[PDB]
């Protein structure tokens, strides 16, 4: 078929979503801005062979609020308007994923980057440019 | 790590860890990091000199204590996560000499061996001459035995 | 098994509008010789000689599997390079990579199906080396080549020809079953049940192993200890 | 040993090593350093057994069969050996390497779990970290092993408890359902057979 | 791909004479043991499109006690054969006086037609085999015992010995690749000998269900 | 062979996608969103490597030479400049099929020569 | 003719086998209780070996019963022990290496 889709299983949520339409939601409405967040050097094309089939699958969302519709469709509380699946995926977004990040008025974009951070992990595990982490290491531990 | 050795800043729980194949680097300030003390190595030389022992035999007068010698730049604590970025050496006389080459790129050394074990395998006399599962079973067997 | 991804060396897809333009510099196809969209592959020499194919080989089984849908072109076994060529006789496109990664992932070039890996070795036990007798009467053990696999399939085994359909044992019981019935399932239950007790060294009667193998099979159907 | 250690180490790195068919350049490599290792523990052990005298007390044991084997004397005297983890040799359990004192792609000897010392000349530190590794594995496997062991036992007589030689001398379950029609096929009694040759066979 | 064909059909029609010979219809060993090139000189060695196509190569034998009772097998043509291609076949044994007979398909049989086997089976007891189930002999092969297929009258000296009942036995279901070998109803039972290790030969008895 | 590079739409900046101009045959690359279009440069679209033949030199940066950990000889002096230290390690990368070959990083800093023999 | 059944019991031949009594234990019991000394001729005629093994044979039972289907499984269910019986008692084995009176 087309292979290799990234998607997101992320708190609250019933269903995993794809990456792509968790950063249209997050505040992102173009795919280079996407990308560059991901992606941190264009000319690997191994990156980009990897990244595009998950891209492909999600060009019928191009807008923030669309995505927030379908982020609040999947949710543990099934809002009855677009109006208020906006307000639960927005609650999700802002406060239950990456506490760490930040919780505050504006901390998309740093969300944004730690997203793309940890898609930038996955890739290079799943292309075999670094190794796996073991779950044993007493680094890990605390 | 200048910072680090003279607690100006960074107390000395905080680890730095550089990554340098993966371009990362990490610094870590939380709670629950075990770690322990190691001795500093430059170029192939101890920090600890021998007036830093004479300073801290006569404890008890002068108060050199062990705090002195972390402010004074001497020991590190390292936690598991800085522990795989570094070079350690097991004994400085041993390991830390001209001889066929081997690293001569240390970092630390250990203060001694046999603080690897714990509690109750630190009462077993000599235990590097005893198979391991019977080790285990004297440090079951130490917290049994009436005094 | 053998599939296309064990031969090829890569898959590259071009676009060439006229099939005489030939955008890949290729002489052959010049004098060998309807869709633009092409799919071109290279293998490599190493895995083709060792398993023995050629492109027509190849070809016929491209042929028989997608039909007459598509054609490849395909080089002569005599340059360096292992290409063969591949077009669409007359969900545009996107067809062309759905069935490049279809023929990918399943043709059966050579082998059959879920057999992954087949090793190859001189037997070193008795039990495993022929045993005849001579005019003399003696055993005489004779080490000829056995192959040992990883998967089974042992009725598609069988039925080929220069295989010994006497003496192949499977390691798998439910398959036994299957193919050679309960009172071989009896028998080659008690032979791999007795190899791990006898792989110790130690002794167990025949006794209880055929007790055991009597009760788990005396009505026709495995009756597993469950 | 040691030094026909590194030189397949300087073969393997200059590629000037071929791979065994049926295996990968990393496991004929792991085949021929533990074919090293454990001839040389062998040929030590052997030279350690030579070495023994008429009135050793380790030898009046492993002879009569008391206790103890001839490896542990070879382990107590000669050499303890590789320490091994599920069958290999000591993972990398850090980045690329065994323990912080290890340069990093260091498949050598010491770096990966052989003892060259005895019990009798002690362990360093290195060794004495590998060998509690390698112990705690069958210490694990001791635990492990009942609760599947007992179960197996429970569960193989859970099927055959009714089962029993009855006045025919057939063999019949509790719904008298005959599964031999003689015991063990011949009528015979476990505890009072023996080994025997057949003289004229062969 | 014709030498491949043909070596396959070869062996289907040498283990059909086997299993002629070890069910009980006579059959000579001319044709029980010849080799590959009498069956590609007697049947003409192009099974794509040529003289060696099915149905005129297929076998009726007669049972050795009286030829009264006979066995046709049929190769079909059809890959997936199906209702409307066996009521032909079934038309041919009304046709004679005969009661049974084969048949062994190429690919797996289509479901209806097995029911259709099932349903004017008390008339014709009749069954099928596959061809990958048939290049080979599995009585040849050395986990499985000598098979004997037992007759009533020494079925009921057996019971008659150990004094027992004809549920009590261990038995052997319906559909397993030895009894279908044979081919054999329920409430038939079978010898099976077998050389053991502790005392030398052993014979058991399984019922069919 | 090479390597296929994915393009933008340079007005709204999205994944420009392949399609054939059916009159005059020619491969234009176009965007989903809007109606820009552009000419094929490469006519290579999908490209993958199966075998995976892959030069790790690509991979490997300079900077490694600063690692403490790692070992070095002066046996294998630069290509470039001939110092004599240079610091050797493995492929360190999962799916290196069958590689135990050393990559050497010359020391001496900012000559950053990275070699393999 | 029991040596060919033996070879199809035994592929793989191993005289190797699990069997009751130890028969040359026993004769080698009897040669001590009995003051064989085989420096001599012996005693024992040869008819007698074999007409002595053909009753005891009679006299191990297994299978009860005397109608042919009884006596089949009597002739398996002893059948190796037999084998071995007339392989170790046999009339050349006795008068050359055991010398029993
Ligand atoms: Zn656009
Ligand atoms: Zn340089």
């Amino acid at each position: 078929a087309i292979g290799q889709r990234i998607v997101a299983t992320l708190p609250y949520i019933k269903q995993e979503v794809p990456i792509i339409i968790v950063f249209r939601a997050l505040g992102f409405v173009s795919d280079r801005d996407i990308l560059e967040h991901i992606i941190y050097d264009f000319e690997d094309p191994e990156m980009m062979e990897m990244v595009k089939p998950s891209l492909d699958e999600a060009f019928v969302i191009q807008e923030q609020n669309v995505a927030l519709n379908f982020i609040g469709s999947r949710g543990a509380k099934p809002g009855v308007t677009k109006e208020k699946r906006i307000k639960y995926a927005k609650e999700v977004l802002q406060k239950e994923m990456l506490p760490h990040v930040g919780v505050s008025d504006f901390c998309e974009t740093k969300k944004a980057y730690f997203l793309g951070y940890m898609v930038h992990r996955l890739l290079l595990a799943a292309l075999g440019r670094r190794e796996l982490d073991d779950r044993d290491h007493y680094g890990n531990k605390r | 790590r200048k910072l680090r050795r003279q607690m100006d800043i960074i107390v000395s729980e905080v680890s730095m860890i550089r990554d340098i194949r993966e371009r990362e680097i990490r610094i870590y300030t939380d709670a629950g990091r075990i770690c322990r003390p190691l001795l500093i190595v430059e170029k192939q030389k101890l920090l600890l000199k021998k007036r830093h022992i004479d300073q801290l035999k006569e404890r008890e007068y002068n108060n050199y204590s062990w705090q002195d010698l972390v402010a004074s730049g001497v020991v590190e604590y390292i936690d598991t996560l800085e522990e795989e970025t570094v070079m350690l050496a097991m004994t400085p006389d041993d390991l830390q000499e001209k001889e066929v080459a081997y690293c001569s790129t240390y970092t630390h050394c250990e203060i001694h061996p046999s603080m690897i074990l714990g509690v109750c395998a630190s009462i077993i006399p000599f235990p590097d001459h005893n198979q391991s599962p019977r080790n285990t079973y004297q440090s079951a067997m130490g917290k049994q035995a009436m005094g | 098994h053998t599939t296309l991804r064990k031969v090829t060396a890569n898959t590259a897809i071009y676009y060439d509008p006229n099939p005489q333009s030939t955008v890949v510099a290729e002489d052959q196809e010049w004098v060998n010789v309807i869709s633009p969209w092409l799919l071109r592959v290279e293998l490599d020499r190493k895995h083709m000689t060792d398993r023995k194919l050629t492109m027509e080989q190849i070809a016929e089984k491209i042929n028989a599997g997608f039909g007459d849908d598509l054609n490849c072109i395909f080089n002569d076994d005599n340059a360096e390079k292992l290409v063969l060529r591949i077009r669409i006789m007359n969900d545009d496109d996107v067809f062309l990579r759905c069935i490049e990664s279809n023929m990918l992932t399943d043709m059966t070039l050579q082998g059959i199906e879920q057999i992954s890996k087949v090793y190859m070795h001189l037997p070193q036990t008795d039990n495993k080396k022929k045993i005849i007798i001579t005019e003399d009467g003696e055993f005489k053990a004779l080490q000829e080549w056995i192959l040992e696999t990883d998967g089974v399939s042992l009725m598609r085994v069988l039925s080929e020809k220069d295989v010994d359909p006497v003496r192949t044992t499977s390691n798998d019981i439910v398959e036994i079953f299957t193919v050679l019935g309960i009172e071989a399932v009896r028998k080659a239950l008690e032979r791999e049940l007795y190899h791990v007790i006898s792989f110790d060294g130690s002794y167990v009667n025949y006794r209880h192993l055929a007790l055991l193998c009597d009760t788990m099979t005396c009505r026709g159907h495995l009756m597993a200890i469950t | 040993a040691k030094q026909d250690v590194i030189e397949v180490i300087e073969k393997a790195h200059n590629n000037e090593l071929e791979p065994t068919p049926g295996n990968t350049l990393r496991q004929t490599f792991e085949n021929q350093v533990n074919r090293i290792l454990n001839d040389a523990r062998d040929k030590t052990g052997s030279s350690a057994q030579k070495s023994l005298s008429e009135y050793n007390n380790f030898k009046s044991m492993v002879v009569s069969g008391a206790k103890g084997s001839k490896i542990n004397i070879s382990q107590v005297i000669a050499v303890v050996g590789q320490q091994n983890v599920e069958g290999k040799r000591i993972p990398f359990g850090f980045k690329h390497r065994t323990l912080p004192h290890f340069i990093k792609d260091d498949y050598g000897p010491e770096s990966r779990g052989f003892v060259e010392n005895s019990y009798l000349a002690g362990l360093t530190p290195t060794e004495f970290f590998f060998h509690a590794m390698g112990g705690r594995e069958g210490l694990i496997d001791t635990a492990v092993k009942t609760a599947e062991t007992g179960y197996i036992q429970r569960r193989l007589i859970k099927s055959m408890e009714s089962v029993m030689v009855k006045y025919d001398a057939t063999v019949r379950n509790s719904i008298n359902q005959v599964v031999q029609l003689r015991y063990g096929e011949d009528g015979l009694a476990g505890e009072s057979v023996e080994f025997q040759n057949l003289a004229t066979l062969k | 791909d014709d030498e491949e064909e043909t070596y396959r059909l070869w062996k289907i029609r040498k283990t059909i004479m086997q299993l002629c010979h070890d069910r009980g219809y006579l059959v000579t060993q001319d044709e029980l043991d010849q080799t590959l090139e009498e069956f590609k000189a007697q049947f003409g060695d192009k099974p794509s499109e040529g003289r060696p196509r099915r149905t005129d190569l297929t076998v009726l034998v007669a049972h050795n006690d009286d030829p009264t009772d006979q066995m046709f097998v049929f190769f079909p043509e059809e890959p997936k054969v199906g209702i409307k291609t066996i009521k032909v076949y079934c038309q041919r044994m009304q046709e004679e006086n005969i009661t049974r007979a084969l048949i062994v398909v190429q690919q797996g049989m289509t479901p209806s037609a097995k029911q259709s086997l099932v349903d004017m089976a008390p008339k014709y007891i009749l069954e099928q085999f596959l061809q990958q189930e048939l290049l080979i002999n599995i009585t040849e092969h050395e986990l499985v015992p000598e098979h004997v297929v037992m007759t009533k009258e020494e079925v009921t000296e057996l019971l008659a010995r150990y004094k027992l009942r004809e549920n009590q036995l261990p038995r052997i279901q319906a559909g397993d690749p030895v009894a279908r070998y044979f081919g054999i109803k329920r409430g038939q039972v079978v010898k099976i000998i077998r050389p053991s290790e502790t005392a030398g030969r052993y014979i058991t008895y399984r019922l069919v269900q | 062979p090479g390597f296929v590079g994915i393009r933008f739409c340079q007005e709204c900046n999205n994944m420009l996608y392949p399609k054939e101009d059916k009159e005059n045959r020619i491969l234009l690359y176009a965007c989903r969103n809007c109606d820009y279009q552009q000419e094929a440069d490469n006519s290579c679209i999908y490209v993958n490597k199966i075998t995976h033949e892959v030069d790790e030199l690509t991979q490997i940066i300079a900077d490694v030479s600063q690692d403490p950990t790692l070992p070095r000889t002066e046996d294998h002096p630069c290509q470039k400049c001939g110092h004599k230290e240079a610091v050797f390690f493995q492929s360190h990368s999962a799916r290196a099929e069958d590689a135990m070959r050393l990559y050497y990083v010359c020391t001496a800093p900012h000559c950053g020569h990275r070699w393999t023999e | 003719e029991d040596r060919e059944v033996l070879r199809v019991i035994f592929p793989t031949g191993d005289s190797k086998v699990v069997l009751p009594c130890n028969l040359l234990r026993m004769i080698w019991n009897a040669q001590k209780i009995f003051h064989i000394n085989p420096r001599l001729p012996s005693d024992l005629h040869p008819i007698k070996v074999v007409e002595g093994v053909k009753e005891l044979s009679k006299k191990l039972v297994i299978v009860n019963g005397d109608d042919p289907l009884s006596r089949q499984a009597q002739e398996n269910a002893t059948l190796l022990f037999n084998i071995h019986l007339r392989s170790t008692l046999c009339s050349r084995r006795m008068a050359e290496e055991f010398r029993l009176s």
